[PDB]
């Protein structure tokens, strides 16, 4: 998701914000994250083949 | 599988772009796989065009503005319309978008 | 000639340029009387010529003043500013940046007895931009010394930790003084840079040079 | 992720920072006038002058000083 | 360096039916952009050994200043009121919070990227 | 107090070297480094209507 | 078909092998490219102001030095030290 | 090693570290957010104290609101004029 | 020591020892040595020869100093300018419009033409470079690349869109009023060539007919040729503005 | 052959040569003593006093004398 | 980086028979040694930059020393004086039986390097 | 490019540029190791020539032996004491 996208960004590395989470400030929708969840699954390919 | 090469090159690129940009993306791999809009964009630095599109929302030119973005990109379809001007050269004809009133 | 690689979304990236952005936003372009399109495109990027760049100036003004102000809120350092020559060269840097501006849209000429009166209120402005900034980072570090002696007297006529409460209660003013000067530091480089804008904005207006020649309908 | 990326190159100054103090040092080395409480004198006074003299007590104020205005050395006594 | 849809292209063509489901993970791989691994850790940069060196001599240049100052005592209290606010900065101020709010001054990072869609793409 | 410099044009020298290196670290280091990343966000933005109307003209894919 | 070299120089995908050195702005190459272009073009008025100031400042410290030296000559003839004492 | 141990230690003291959850001062305090002004004028005061204690026996350059720190009263410590204070303390010294 | 100076003067200082400093970067120095007027046939031709094998190897800038040079010098080696073109037609994403404009005006100055070195030109401008670079350009570089594309017949409307924005009341007032003359008329024939009559033509024609006094009768003819041909395409009627 | 492997690192300078003009410098400047022609004064004189006053005739030599002691200043002209 | 002599044994073995005399190029330019090609130009280094202007900045500082100084024209003559010796051993020294006579001294380069001959090491 | 044609440039100076063969001193001089002797004391005297033709009018830190340049043999350029030598010199200054 994007707030996973940004807690594994150089940003959240640093050491102010060594114990913060991205989702604390913004959560991610629900369609946010079962997109996650279906990109997962297409990940891969011959899953992609066989669905599609 | 005539332009699919082009079409998912587009596709690999944004995706690419959308899934790190101002994330961790770094300005070597956006110069990388756009050059053509990076030299656009720092022509405008250059030519102290800096805020030039801050110029176009001041006079509220909406029209203007799309006409910005859509020049700074129109390099991605550069390699379309090379290719079909070279399919029409070969097979004699001229290229339709390359004429004015055709 | 190898330049450094930069990553994008970074915190000094994003500060800068809501900061730069926010400058240019203090004198924005007119808005033509036609509509922009292919014809009117280069009239407005002429126009961009003739503007000045005090948006890059105002937070080359508002960088090198906020970071210098700060510096007489870190320890073992004091303010560059608060010294006459620097905060007041800043000063009469942009009244002169300015005049420049506007005696080369003229002749280079400078322009009954109103005009002498006049006159006196424009140049008083190469003083008084400079002068409060100069003031500021300096008569709030002189209560500070001040104060600061008459607090250790305390400690230093009744003990060391002898007796707390007189020295606790002028330690809460010290201490809400250097978070006063840390309010004054911020306030004074944003009205430096806001009279900046507005000073060097008055000359800052060139005639828009639209078609000569139109077909209409 | 790229920030395996980020975290190899270390710390960097600004990138022209050595123009900035060289160019402030040379403000505050050439001034074009004697440094801050010395006098240019003549190359006879100065070689018949013991270090001592040559020295002034302003110059030299204590570290931390037990009295206010209290100098490190008493210079020349000969006035 | 080719471009990693053609090297796709290429060898999606040149498998044979029998093992091309088998070999879309190693075409999928071979496609992938790089991402540097972490590499071995440097304790300190030189130009960080400079800066921190210089720093410490800068501290020290300024408090043998300060020491040596008539009101010496008040200026080295000052150091004390002054490092006070740079501890409750630390403690005061969310950190978190003013991250997304100096992303959210500039527009690239105050939205996400629209660009090219799906539909707009797709290679059939 | 301190008042009056050692040398007032000294003291301007150095604000004015000072502050033509931020103006010169603004407009060769930052100022490039921040329209490359806006101008890329700001010129996807206003351009994705016409982009992909363009693009979708294009493909005989549909 | 499509093939790669009309898209050489134009578009590329994410690189795969090394990532590649950042691309110089014309400015960060060569500081004669900003002098000549935009320095000079645009921020010659600050320069002309930093100008002014340096030599506004200048004119002070004279007058300032002058002011000095006719105390310095008024005290010399008058059969006086120039400068109090030290506190020494 | 010698970086990478004080990053982890600073680290720890941070974030890991809290003296107002080891000591229990939610019994005394109110907020954390009043701690940290406690913890501000707390350090404010023991750096005056200290700066003090560093050096106890000198004559104050700052103005004293006519106060006597110890027992002295008379002696160079309290004197108000400074060019009698650095021989009255020529002689304290030698003895002492 | 009146002939030991000049025994030197003879032999060494000559222009043929010049030359042979200049090998080493011919675009470097043939574009500073013509800049400073040695325009000399003789030494131009040993430059041809002596860039030849580095052609296909040299950045934008080289190029562009090397063909201005040659322009100057106004020699034509052919060989050496169908390298010259094929290095821009193999680097056209790299090269700018302001270089471009000074490379088409020398292979419009000898008549020297190819069908993929227009294309390569035109792409580079249209799509490769910024849409504005033509506003920056000025109105006497971009009638001559008009005028090289006109003559050899090649029509592309797109490189057309882009090169009449850079005519303007801005960049034609920039021009000698000689100068404004010979760019008006070289633009209006370029533009009845192709039929292509866009916005900014109100800007061309109106700088003709805001002073007439510089043209003569047959030229206010093939003016006003073009003033109704463009208030057909456009579809309306021409009016000088006045201010106020 | 390893040449074009040698060619790649440019000059570079010997490697602890940042310390050796570290410690010719800090000998140089760190002397305990006034500057060689200089003697420091009192702040009482030093602000009282002109800068061409404060400058010394000997620290100025001429910089291609048309006779031999020609001094670009001329110093304090009271004795 | 495994090492090379494993990597021609298990090339060699994995190719066919009938193909093993035609691969056997292949398999020598895959066990041979890098050489790095040569590089793109770049003019000055930058600890090449404050080498040359660091030397430009003392002869000034010299030749400003020695142009203010006492016997002044001697000064500047004494570097006329110097500078032509300079000329004259790029004039009358061998530069070739110099370099031979450095590589003679040191006995690592004296003489060829004798050590593992090929009768010892031989492997059937 | 700046610095890669001024080694290129050099290079044809240093070895292919040679004014022994081009002059012809074959015929003058025996051997090339003796022109670079005389290439030698022929650096040095223009260079003695040159520093004193910069500039001509001064008095001389170095003892002349007893003679004068030209028709001077009474100014401040041919007077022994240099004190005097300046006092005259700034007559002839305002003058000239
Ligand atoms: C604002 C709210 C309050 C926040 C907290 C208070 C603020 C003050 C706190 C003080 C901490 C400041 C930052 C800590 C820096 C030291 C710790 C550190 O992280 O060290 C890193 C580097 O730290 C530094 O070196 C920064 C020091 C800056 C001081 C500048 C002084 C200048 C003196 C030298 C000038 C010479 C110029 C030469 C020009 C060529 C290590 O670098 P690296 O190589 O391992 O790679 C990591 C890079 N991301
Ligand atoms: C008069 C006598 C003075 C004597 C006093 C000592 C001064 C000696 C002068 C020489 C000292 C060294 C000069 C430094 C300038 C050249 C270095 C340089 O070009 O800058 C960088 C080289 O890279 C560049 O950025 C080149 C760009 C040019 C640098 C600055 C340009 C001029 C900026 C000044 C403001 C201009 C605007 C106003 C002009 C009137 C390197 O800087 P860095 O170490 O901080 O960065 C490396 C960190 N990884
Ligand atoms: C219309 C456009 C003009 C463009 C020019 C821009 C000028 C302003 C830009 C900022 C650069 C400022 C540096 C120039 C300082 C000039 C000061 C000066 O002329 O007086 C000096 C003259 O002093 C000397 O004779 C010694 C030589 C000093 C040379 C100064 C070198 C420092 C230059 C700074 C480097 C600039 C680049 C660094 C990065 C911006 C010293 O001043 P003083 O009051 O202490 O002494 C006066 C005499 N008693
Ligand atoms: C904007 C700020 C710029 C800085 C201004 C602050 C320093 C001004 C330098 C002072 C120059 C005058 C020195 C002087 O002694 O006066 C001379 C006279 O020169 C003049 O007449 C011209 C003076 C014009 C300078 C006025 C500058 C004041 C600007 C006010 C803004 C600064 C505010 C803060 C000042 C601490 C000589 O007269 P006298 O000695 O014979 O008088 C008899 C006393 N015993
Ligand atoms: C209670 C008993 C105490 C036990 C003693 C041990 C506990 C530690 C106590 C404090 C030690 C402080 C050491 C901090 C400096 C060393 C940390 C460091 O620099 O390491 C990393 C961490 O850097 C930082 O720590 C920077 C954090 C600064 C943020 C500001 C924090 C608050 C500052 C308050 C202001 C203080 C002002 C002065 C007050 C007197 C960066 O380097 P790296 O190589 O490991 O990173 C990899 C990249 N190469
Ligand atoms: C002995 C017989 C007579 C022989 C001829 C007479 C000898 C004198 C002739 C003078 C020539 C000396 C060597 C020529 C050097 C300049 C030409 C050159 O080749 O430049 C190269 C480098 O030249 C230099 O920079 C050397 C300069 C040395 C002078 C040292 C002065 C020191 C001043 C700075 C000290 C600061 C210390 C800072 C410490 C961190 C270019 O370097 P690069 O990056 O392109 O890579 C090539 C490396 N192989
Ligand atoms: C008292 C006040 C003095 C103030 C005056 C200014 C002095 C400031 C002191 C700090 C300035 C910088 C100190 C430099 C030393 C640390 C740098 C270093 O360790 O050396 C090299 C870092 O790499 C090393 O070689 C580390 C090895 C240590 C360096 C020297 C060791 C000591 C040698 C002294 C002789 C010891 C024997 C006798 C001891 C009694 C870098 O040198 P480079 O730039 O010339 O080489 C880079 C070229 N590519
Ligand atoms: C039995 C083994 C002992 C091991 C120790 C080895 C010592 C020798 C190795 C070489 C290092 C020499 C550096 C020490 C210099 C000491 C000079 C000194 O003590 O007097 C200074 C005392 O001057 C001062 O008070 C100012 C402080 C000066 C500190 C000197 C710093 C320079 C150190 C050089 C760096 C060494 C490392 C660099 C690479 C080898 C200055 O001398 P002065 O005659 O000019 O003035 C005397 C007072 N009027
Ligand atoms: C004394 C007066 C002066 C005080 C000091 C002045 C400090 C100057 C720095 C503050 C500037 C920050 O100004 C910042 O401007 C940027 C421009 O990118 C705005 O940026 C943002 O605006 C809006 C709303 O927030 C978003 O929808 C948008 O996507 C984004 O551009 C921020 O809303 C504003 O916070
Ligand atoms: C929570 C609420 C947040 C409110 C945020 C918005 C307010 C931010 C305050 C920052 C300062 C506002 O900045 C304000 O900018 C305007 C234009 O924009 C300036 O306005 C100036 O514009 C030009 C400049 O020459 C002149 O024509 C005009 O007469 C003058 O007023 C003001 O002098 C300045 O005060
Ligand atoms: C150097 C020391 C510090 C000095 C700094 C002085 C300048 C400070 C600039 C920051 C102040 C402006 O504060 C700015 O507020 C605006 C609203 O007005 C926020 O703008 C936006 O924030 C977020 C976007 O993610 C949303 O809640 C919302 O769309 C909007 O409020 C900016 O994200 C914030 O940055
Ligand atoms: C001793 C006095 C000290 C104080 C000095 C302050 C005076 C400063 C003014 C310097 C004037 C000369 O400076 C010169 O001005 C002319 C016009 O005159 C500018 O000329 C032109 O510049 C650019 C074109 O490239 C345009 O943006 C500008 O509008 C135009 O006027 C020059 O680019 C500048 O270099
Ligand atoms: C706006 C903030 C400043 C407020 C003060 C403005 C008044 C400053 C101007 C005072 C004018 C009198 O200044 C008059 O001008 C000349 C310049 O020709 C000064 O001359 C000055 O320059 C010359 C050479 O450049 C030097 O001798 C010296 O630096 C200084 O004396 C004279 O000392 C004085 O005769
Ligand atoms: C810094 C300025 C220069 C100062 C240098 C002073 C030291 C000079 C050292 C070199 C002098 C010694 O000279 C040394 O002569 C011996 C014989 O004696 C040679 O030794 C050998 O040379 C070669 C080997 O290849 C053969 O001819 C033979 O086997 C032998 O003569 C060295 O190769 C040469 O280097
Ligand atoms: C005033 C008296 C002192 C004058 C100055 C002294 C200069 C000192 C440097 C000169 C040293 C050179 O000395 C050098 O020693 C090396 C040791 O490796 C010898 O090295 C060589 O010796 C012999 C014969 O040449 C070879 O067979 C052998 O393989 C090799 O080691 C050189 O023959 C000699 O030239
Ligand atoms: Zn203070
Ligand atoms: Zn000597």
């Amino acid at each position: 998701t994007f707030a996973q996208r940004l807690n594994s960004s150089p940003a959240f590395s640093s050491f102010l914000l060594k114990r913060e989470k991205a989702e604390s400030e913004v959560p991610p929708s629900e369609l946010e994250l079962e997109a996650a969840q279906k990109a997962a699954e297409l990940e891969d390919p011959e899953v992609a083949l066989r669905t599609l | 599988e005539e332009e699919e090469l082009w079409l998912l090159t587009l596709t690999q690129q944004f995706k690419h772009i959308q899934k790190h940009f101002g994330i961790d993306l770094p300005h070597s791999v956006v110069a990388h796989m756009d050059p053509l809009l990076i030299k656009k964009i720092d022509w405008e630095t250059t030519n102290a065009l800096e805020d030039f599109d801050i110029t176009l929302d001041d006079m509220g030119a909406e029209d203007a503005k799309e006409q910005w973005g859509a020049e700074n990109l129109s390099h991605h379809f550069l390699p379309l319309i090379r290719y079909r001007r070279d399919l029409a050269r070969k097979n004699g004809d001229r290229y339709g978008p390359d004429l004015v009133n055709g | 000639s190898s330049v450094r690689d930069v990553k994008t979304g970074s915190l000094p990236t994003n500060f800068l340029t809501g900061v730069y952005r926010f400058w240019r936003s203090q004198n924005p372009a007119e808005k033509p009387h036609d509509p922009v399109n292919d014809r009117l495109l280069p009239a407005v990027v002429d126009a961009s010529d003739k503007r000045a760049s005090i948006g890059t100036w105002a937070t080359t003004f508002f960088c090198t003043i906020i970071s210098c102000n700060l510096l007489g809120l870190m320890p073992f350092n004091e303010a560059p500013t608060s010294g006459l020559g620097f905060a007041t060269g800043l000063g009469v840097s942009v009244w002169a940046t300015a005049t420049i501006l506007g005696l080369s849209k003229t002749g280079f000429k400078f322009p009954f007895i109103f005009v002498p009166l006049e006159t006196i209120s424009y140049t008083f402005r190469a003083v008084s931009l400079g002068v409060r900034l100069w003031v500021n980072m300096l008569a709030g570090h002189t209560l500070l010394h001040i104060l600061t002696g008459m607090a250790l007297a305390l400690p230093f006529s009744l003990g060391f930790f002898s007796m707390v409460p007189a020295t606790f209660g002028v330690c809460c003013l010290l201490s809400a003084l250097v978070g006063l000067e840390y309010l004054v530091a911020v306030l004074q480089s944003g009205v430096f840079s806001i009279l900046s804008t507005v000073y060097v904005g008055e000359f800052n207006h060139d005639k828009f040079i639209g078609p000569a020649a139109k077909i209409v309908k | 992720s790229y920030s395996a990326y980020f975290a190899k190159a270390g710390f960097q100054f600004p990138a022209g920072l050595s123009a900035l103090v060289a160019g402030i040092v040379a403000l505050n080395v050439c001034t074009g006038r004697p440094t801050k409480g010395t006098k240019e004198i003549s190359n006879a006074e100065y070689n018949a002058t013991p270090i001592g003299y040559l020295q002034s007590p302003d110059q030299h104020p204590t570290a931390f000083p037990k009295v206010p205005g209290m100098k490190d050395v008493h210079g020349s006594p000969h006035h | 360096e080719g471009n990693s849809v053609a090297g796709i292209i290429k060898s999606v063509n040149e498998t044979s039916g029998a093992n091309l489901l088998s070999s879309l993970k190693t075409i999928k791989a071979q496609a992938a952009p790089i991402y540097p691994a972490a590499a071995s850790s440097t304790g300190y940069s030189t130009q960080a050994k400079i800066a921190l060196f210089g720093a410490l001599s800068w501290i020290l240049y300024r408090a043998d200043g300060q020491s040596k100052a008539h009101e010496w005592i008040v200026d080295l209290n000052l150091n004390v009121l002054q490092a006070a606010w740079l501890i409750s900065f630390s403690s005061l101020i969310p950190f978190r919070a003013v991250y997304f709010a100096f992303r959210g001054m500039a527009p690239a990072t105050a939205s996400t990227l629209n660009g090219l869609k799906t539909f707009s793409s797709i290679s059939l | 107090m301190k008042l009056l410099p050692e040398s007032l044009q000294q003291e301007a020298a150095t604000a004015a070297v000072v502050a033509s290196w931020v103006l010169w670290h603004l407009d060769t280091q930052l100022l490039p480094t921040i329209m490359r990343e806006h101008k890329l966000h700001a010129c996807w933005a206003a351009a994705a209507k016409r982009y992909n109307e363009k693009l979708f003209k294009l493909n005989p894919s549909y | 078909v499509l093939g790669e070299v009309y898209l050489k120089d134009i578009l590329r995908t994410p690189p795969t092998g090394a990532i590649p050195a950042n691309v110089p702005h014309p400015f960060q190459t060569s500081f004669y490219t900003y002098a000549t272009k935009k320095l000079i073009p645009r921020h010659w008025y600050l320069l002309g102001g930093f100008t002014f100031t340096i030599t506004l400042y200048g004119i002070l410290d004279g007058l300032r030095d002058s002011g000095k030296k006719k105390a310095y000559d008024e005290a010399i003839h008058a059969g006086k030290t120039p400068y109090t004492a030290g506190g020494h | 090693a010698v970086t990478s141990f004080l990053g982890k230690a600073f680290e720890k003291y941070f974030y890991d570290f809290s003296a107002y959850e080891q000591f229990g001062l939610n019994r005394f305090l109110s907020s954390k957010g009043q701690y940290v002004a406690l913890r501000h004028v707390g350090f404010v005061m023991v750096g005056v104290n200290v700066l003090l204690a560093a050096n106890f026996p000198f004559n104050p350059p700052f103005p004293t609101i006519g106060m006597c720190p110890a027992g002295w009263e008379g002696t160079w410590v309290c004197q108000a004029d400074k060019a009698k204070a650095l021989e009255m303390y020529k002689e304290w010294k030698k003895s002492n | 020591s009146q002939n030991l100076v000049s025994t030197f003067a003879n032999k060494v200082i000559v222009e043929e020892n010049l030359v042979n400093v200049a090998e080493i970067d011919v675009p470097f120095w043939s574009y500073w040595l013509s800049s400073a007027g040695f325009t000399s046939k003789d030494a131009f031709v040993k430059f041809a020869e002596a860039v030849k094998p580095k052609v296909a190897a040299l950045s934008t800038s080289d190029i562009t100093n090397l063909t201005v040079a040659f322009k100057r010098a106004n020699y034509y080696d052919k060989d050496l300018f169908t390298g010259i073109e094929a290095n821009v037609s193999a680097n056209f994403t790299k090269f700018e419009t302001e270089q471009l404009l000074q490379i088409v005006a020398t292979f419009d100055a000898f008549n020297h033409s190819s069908v993929a070195f227009l294309d390569d030109v035109a792409d580079s401008i249209t799509y490769c470079n910024h849409y504005l670079a033509p506003v920056r350009a000025g109105a006497d570089e971009l009638a001559t690349l008009l005028t090289y594309y006109a003559k050899n017949g090649h029509e592309r409307a797109d490189l057309l869109a882009t090169v009449a924005r850079g005519f303007s009341e801005v960049s034609l007032g920039k021009l000698s009023a000689a100068q404004r003359k010979d760019t008006v008329l070289s633009a209006l024939k370029a533009f009845q060539t192709f039929g292509f009559y866009p916005e900014s033509i109100e800007a061309v024609i109106g700088a003709a007919l805001v002073s007439p006094a510089e043209y003569s009768a047959e030229e206010l003819k093939e003016v006003e040729a073009v003033k109704v041909a463009a208030e057909n395409a456009l579809g309306g009627e021409f009016v000088l503005i006045q201010e106020g």
